[PDB]
Order: structure tokens, then sequence, then C-alpha cells
């Protein structure tokens, strides 16, 4: 059968970047043609791989990490990258094989009195690892006195809220990231590209 | 976790929540600035009281970082504005008091009321009426009447107010460690910064004096071409060596000479350049003027209007019934959103303002990268010299004839030249010394220096030994003249006037060398030179992160106020005018009186 993807890319509402979403691909036939040669993205850089060469190829998993983020930060899912997002949100690893893909999602994200549906991690302790992912919600404690749960004077909750508007700026509006990492384990290879 | 360690953690929670509550009170003023309604003026209300109790709690948790704490000058001068907090350092009833006191003086001032003698049932307000009066009469004492019952039916009511004022004022500004109110708004030009670009409140009024002692000649000079004009308009009440009375100065206070054009232009035969004609042969519309306003930033190397200044900018008054301000405004509202607001018409005027409005966004643009805290100009200064070059260049010939609003054929008369530059000089150099003594006059009754036995007394010295000014009838204390001035009633400094002034022309003349501008420089379109762009962008990008010294030397090439590219730019207006007045008393002496 045909891989989910449409279940993905045009997914009525995504993650937030500090939880973002995974979903596992397998058992299934993708054909990566109805992503690359199509022109809805105004990002598509891969790492480990060749796109054109992804329907010769066939892996044990396929992984598809979904969120949102402001355009100016999309740079940071990238191997060796640093800032708020990667060092806190989304981790990328220097190995990493497979696609980013990004689109512009104003239209869809960005709404009248402003959408604060959409979060991320502003403070943590340390950087995250690659592909590690932290939802707590506990109270960052920046000084020598401990905050015992309390926000204060350096005790700050660790998410806050982006709010896009459809009047931001480009760099400010909401875009939808697709991540898809690829795997190749001891075991059979469910996803593979159309055969001939 | 040192001091700084922790303040620049403090700060970060600062940006994200304070981008976020400055964005919606900007988005709020938007709705009601173009859609006067109850509706829009309550959510904006609401909104702007968000963000001031946000930021009054942000404030005195920044002073939990001690400021010697911290060497990172750019983390410093951002805890530096977090700091400041004003008149919260009050009693609740010192406090209440004072912002009474100013609302009291402020409705005063537009309320205020005066009637015609010869006809008591003629009254006028000031704005629509007085000013009328004041910007277009003839007569010396239809002008006289407004001008005296301004300062005795309003003036008047200020005087025990403006007392109380002063001493609330200098209380919460010594509450605040500075000496009195008026060294508390020299500190808008206090720098610290690396070894040589400190300046300190006290190097303000030093700097201030030195550049206004060059300026005497030139103002002297044009005070004496304008006097002997003025006698043939009133032959009656003009002195030859004495002081220009205050009521004949084209507003109501002298501020500015640009209403005396008709009655001083040089060459009356020859008339203004004016492309408002050739714009409505052209079938320009206002969209075709800010496209044009882009195309001379792009000229230079700057960047495009975002794509959302298109769809949200307001260019042309609405007229479908919904109520706006037509006041031009350039608004920075924050993610990348910037929007010019104005009414504009098919007009030479609008087109230049376009220009000006359209250097506004520019300069929002360029530190936008910046933290939150120093999205501004160098000093208060910085923002409309910016604005005022843009005009400056769009408005030469030069520019008008690339552009097509001129023909390629077009005689550049040099007695239109000197119509031009003495136009120039009515508005920009008259208003100088009336600026200058204006604010010293406040800087000393804040320090003391003036009691006020004698504060009207003193006002009028400096009137006559500054500006070369004399009152028309006498004003003992029962008066309190400075405040019948908007910004003196209204609590704003005025200091800004001149400085905006001196760092407009050293901009302009060194975008101008940059390039490579061949003849005088009030000729000069810097159109086409990336060159010159860039460096207006060194300094454009840079904000308000580094001390205004620096910001300046990275365009002009100095540290300090300079007044010698102003006194190049009106260089062939000086020689003009030292030549027309070589037959006659060149000065003034301050003793005569129009009451003798
Ligand atoms: C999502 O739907 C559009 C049409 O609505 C389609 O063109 C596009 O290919 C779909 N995306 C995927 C990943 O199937
Ligand atoms: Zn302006």
């Amino acid at each position: 059968n045909l891989c989910p993807f449409g279940e993905v890319f045009n997914a009525t509402t995504f993650a937030s970047v500090y939880a973002w979403n995974r979903k596992r691909i397998s058992n299934c036939v993708a054909d990566y043609s109805v992503l690359y040669n199509s022109t809805s993205f105004s990002t598509f850089k891969c790492y480990g791989v060749s796109p054109t060469k992804l329907n010769d190829l066939c892996f044990t998993n396929v992984y598809a990490d979904s969120f949102v983020i402001t355009g100016d930060e999309v740079r940071q899912i990238a191997p060796g990258q640093t800032g708020k997002i990667a060092d806190y949100n989304y981790k990328l690893p220097d190995d990493f094989t497979g696609c980013v893909i990004a689109w512009n999602s104003k239209h869809i994200d960005a709404k009248e009195g402003g959408n604060f549906n959409y979060l991320y991690r502003l403070f943590r302790k340390a950087n995250l690892k690659p592909f590690e992912r932290d939802i707590s919600t506990e109270i960052y404690q920046a000084g020598s006195k401990p905050c015992n749960g309390q926000t204060g004077l350096n005790c700050y909750y660790p998410l806050y809220r982006y709010g896009f508007y459809p009047t931001d700026g480009v760099g400010h509006q909401p875009y939808r990231v697709v991540v898809l990492s690829f795997e190749l384990l001891n075991a059979p290879a469910t996803v593979c590209g159309p055969k001939k | 976790s040192t001091t700084e360690d922790l303040a620049k953690t403090f700060l970060e929670k600062f940006n994200s929540e304070a981008e976020e509550l400055s964005h919606q009170s900007s988005l709020a003023s938007w709705s009601y600035n173009t859609n006067i309604t109850d509706e829009n003026v309550q959510k904006m209300n609401e909104a702007g009281a968000r963000w001031s109790a946000f930021y009054e709690e942000q404030c005195k948790l920044a002073k939990t970082y001690p400021l010697e704490e911290i060497q990172n000058l750019t983390v410093k001068r951002q805890l530096q504005a977090l700091q400041q907090s004003g008149s919260s350092v009050l009693s609740a009833d010192k406090s209440k008091r004072l912002n009474e006191i100013l609302n009291t003086m402020s409705t005063i001032y537009s309320t205020g009321k005066v009637c015609n003698p010869s006809n008591p049932q003629e009254c006028l307000l000031l704005e629509p009426g007085l000013d009328a009066i004041m910007e277009n009469s003839k007569d010396y004492n239809q002008r006289l009447w407004a001008w005296e019952g301004w300062r005795s039916e309003v003036g008047k009511q200020l005087r025990p107010l403006y007392e109380e004022y002063v001493v609330l004022k200098n209380e919460m500004a010594r509450a605040n460690n500075y000496e009195d109110y008026g060294d508390y708004w020299r500190g808008d030009y206090e720098a610290e910064g690396p070894s040589g670009y400190d300046y300190s409140r006290d190097q303000l009024i030093e700097d201030v004096e030195r550049t206004f002692a060059e300026i005497k000649p030139l103002y002297e000079h044009l005070h004496a071409y304008v006097r002997a004009k003025l006698m043939d308009t009133y032959p009656s009440h003009i002195n030859p060596t004495g002081c220009l009375p205050a009521h004949l100065l084209g507003d109501m206070w002298g501020r500015f000479w640009t209403n005396l054009y008709s009655l001083t232009v040089p060459f009356g035969q020859k008339p203004n350049i004016d492309v408002t004609d050739a714009m409505v042969d052209q079938s320009w519309d206002a969209k075709r003027i800010f496209e044009e306003a882009e195309k001379f930033f792009v000229s230079v190397g700057l960047p495009n209007m975002t794509q959302g200044f298109w769809e949200n900018s307001m260019l042309t008054e609405p007229g479908d019934g919904r109520k706006v301000v037509c006041h031009p405004t350039a608004w920075d509202l924050g993610k990348g959103d910037f929007r010019i607001k104005m009414c504009t018409k098919v007009t030479m005027d609008d087109f230049l303002t376009a220009h000006h409005e359209m250097g506004h966004i520019q300069y929002d643009m360029a530190y936008a990268v910046q933290p939150y805290l120093l999205r501004n100009g160098a000093n208060e200064g910085f923002h409309e010299a910016v604005g005022e070059i843009m005009s400056l260049s769009a408005a030469t010939p030069n520019h008008l004839k690339a552009i097509g609003l001129l023909p390629p054929d077009f005689y550049e008369d040099s007695e239109t030249e000197i119509n031009f530059l003495l136009k120039q000089a009515l508005t920009i150099v008259g208003t100088l010394p009336f600026t200058y003594m204006l604010e010293k006059w406040r800087w000393m009754v804040f320090k003391g220096e003036i009691p006020k036995e004698e504060w009207m007394k003193k006002w009028w010295e400096m009137k006559r030994e500054i500006v070369g000014v004399v009152e028309p009838v006498p004003h003992d204390e029962t008066y309190c003249d400075p405040a019948a001035l908007f910004h003196v009633a209204n609590d704003y400094s005025f200091i800004r006037y001149y400085t905006r002034t001196i760092y407009q022309f050293q901009f302009q003349e060194a975008l101008c060398q940059t390039a490579k501008h061949e003849g005088p420089l009030h000729k000069c379109d810097i159109s086409n030179s990336t060159e010159a762009g860039q460096k207006l962008l060194q300094m454009l990008s840079l904000g308000k992160s580094e001390p205004w010294t620096l910001a300046l030397e990275r365009i002009v090439g100095v540290k300090n106020m300079d007044v010698r590219p102003l006194l190049n730019y009106f260089e062939p207006l000086f020689t003009w005018l030292k030549d027309q007045n070589k037959n006659s008393f060149v000065g003034w002496s301050t003793n005569w009186s129009p009451y003798a």
C-alpha cells in the first residue's frame, strides 16, 4: 500500500516544537517525487542521501518529525546548528541522514487576534542531545536560590508562546517543518520507493 | 551564576514578553488611529495599561542586578533603560498632585481663549484661529492683541502651576539622583562607552553653547536682512538697530520665521520649484509616490519595503466614513511589521513627506536585529535627522530631473537657489536661537539660577540678548510666557530640535562627500550611490546599542556635534546676505523697546 505522507504534511494542526510530533512510517511504498518535484516548499534540504535517488531505496523505518517555528528559526533545523530551538527544542545530529522540509504556514497558523497555540522552551539547564525531547514544565532555577515550584526573581517558567498574526513580517511568520529521517537496520526493509 | 549571568537571563524573559505586549499595544493603536471608534479606543487603553503594568514590574525587578557588576556594556545599556522609572519615586500625594498639575496646564492650553478687543463677541482658540492671525496677518495691531492676549489670558493661568511643577519635578529628579529636572532631561545624551566615547550631561551645555556661537554670525545677518525688509511692512514700529518685535515673526512665538517668506523673499518674480502640477499631469497617485520613495532607497542599496508594508499601510484618507488621524506617522509595530499612516495627496509636499517618513521606516528596519530595548535612535535627535536628509536629496532638481518631474533642460536659476536657501534659513536657522534660548531658560530655572522673582525678567533679557527679539508690551512676574508654548505647557524637552538640526547637516555632508558630490552642498542628491547607503546603514543598524558618540562617528567620522556642515549648506546665502546688509547696521542693541 501507499505511505501516509498526506497525513503528516496535510495535517490540520501541528505540534509545538518543544513537544514535536513523531510519526513512524513502515510497511508501505513512498513516492518521494510528490514531495521534491512539488513547488509548495520553501526549504527542501537532504543530508545523508540524494533526493532523486530516494525512489530506488529501501529502509526499515522512516520517521517524520513535524512542528512549527518562525521563519528566522528554520535555519536551526540543520546539522551543527545552535540557538534557542536547536539547543532546547529540536536537535539534529551532525551525522543527520534525511531531509528537512519547510513551508510558510501563515494562511493556516496566523489568526486575526493572534494565534498563541504554538509554544517553545526558552530556558534549559543544558542543551538537548540529538532527537531528544523535553516536555517537562519544571521551574527553571537560574540562580543559587532554589525555587520550590515558585516563579520569581531568578525562577522562570520555561515555556513561552509564539504569537502569530497575519500582519507579521516574513521572519516572524509561522513555518511548518517536516523532518524525515531514515534508518537501515538489521531487519526487513519495508519502506521502499515505487518499484518498476 | 554571576550578576551578569542572571541579568542576561532576566533580559531573555523580558524580551519575549515585552515583544508580545508591545506588539498588541502597537496593533491596537493602529486600529484606533486608522478608525476612531469608542470600541477601538477601548482596546487601545486596555492594551497600553497591560504594557505599563508589565513594564513597571520589570523595571523594579531589573534594579535587582546592580549596574556596577555588569561589564558587558550591551547588557548594561539594556538594564539602564529598565531602571529608569521616573515619577514613580514620589509619594502617592506628591505624584498624584504632579499629574493633576500637568493635566491642568495641558487643558488650560488647549481651551485657551482670547477675544478681539474691537469686537468682544469674536473669540478664538489658539490652533484654528489665533494661529491664523499669527501666520498670515500684516496688521501690527491685530497681531499685537492676539500675541498679548494669548499670554495674558492663558499664560497668566499657568504661572502658579508652573511654579509648583518646577518644585515637584526637581524633587522627582533629585530622588532619582540627578541635580534637577533639567540635568535629568540632559541624561538622554549621557553615554557610557569605550575609551573616548563617554559623554556627560554637563558636556551638552558646553557643546550647545559652543556650536551656537558659531551660528551667531549667520543668524545676525539673516536677522538684519529680515529686519530691513519688515520696515517696508511696519514703518512706524521697527528700529533698524534694535530687536525685532516678538509678535511680527510669523507664528505665535517666533519659533520659526517660515511665514515671513512672502515679505522677505529676495527675488519675488522667480517662483518656487513646485512639481505638483507635473505629478498631476502624469496621473501620479499616492501609490506612485511611495514607489518613487522606495526606488530612491533601493538606489543607495537599502532594503525594499516589505510585502506587508504595502498590504497594511494607510496611504490615503479612507473617505468611506471611517474616521482617521491624518498626521503622517511611521509605525514600527514589532515582529517585522512596518507601516506608514498618512493621508497622502498628489503634492510635492506630500511627495517629500513620503520620502521623509519612509526614512523613519528604513531606520526601524535596520535596528530590528537588535534587542528590544535598544531599538531606537542613538539619541533623541537621530530619527528626525535621518528623516530630514531624505527630503534634501529628493527635492533637488538633479533628483527631480532623474525621476522625470522636471524637463531634462531645466535651467537652474541662481536667483532661485537664493530664494530657496533663504526660505530654508527662515525655518532652519531662525528656530535655532529660539530653541537654545528657550531651553537655556528652563535649564537655569531648574538649577535655581533664576529665582521666580525674576522669571519673566530674565526671559526677556535672554530673548533680547540671544534671539534679538523684544517684547512689545512690558511683562511682569504675573506672566509665564514660556508656558504659552505647547512644549513648555505639556512637559516636553525642547533641546532635541537644536541638536537634530546640527546632526541633520553633518549626516548630509558626509553622505554627499561619499557620493563624490561636486558643487555646493545644498545641490546634493545621494541617489544611485550605494557607497553612501552603506555609510548610512553602518549608523542605522546600531540603534541605541552603542553610545551616540560612536554611532555618530560611524557615519560622519567625528565623535561630537559640528555646525560647520550646516554653515556650508547656507554658505551661498551667507555671502549673499553679507552683501545686502553692507549699507546697514548688523546686530542689535537690546535697549530699545516698542513701548519705550
Ligand atoms: C496535500 O494535498 C494537496 C492538495 O490539497 C496535494 O497537492 C499534496 O500533494 C498533498 N500532500 C501530500 C504529502 O500528499
Ligand atoms: Zn519624521
